[PDB]
């Protein structure tokens, strides 16, 4: 097959420092 | 102004972050943090996920 997949993506959860 | 449109389908784990799903684009996105953006859906202010959407041209 020549269809895959994507990746994972990145740690979307995460949350600014400061508003 | 400014559109943008999400790759995927998440939501928004927080007190001021919206969800949004790839067919729904939103206006008025702007960049507050440098991980985090900002959403908003017909008035609705909200939180834009970096992680999960893309700012248009």
């Amino acid at each position: 097959q020549r269809n895959r997949m994507p990746p994972p993506r990145p740690d979307v959860g995460s949350k600014p420092d400061s508003i | 102004g400014i559109t943008a449109v999400a790759l995927y389908d998440y939501q928004a784990a927080g007190d001021d972050e919206i969800s949004f799903d790839p067919d729904d684009i939103i206006t008025n996105i702007e960049m507050i943090d440098d991980g985090w953006w900002r959403g908003v859906c017909k008035g609705r202010y909200g939180l834009f996920p970096a992680n999960y959407v893309e700012l248009r041209q």
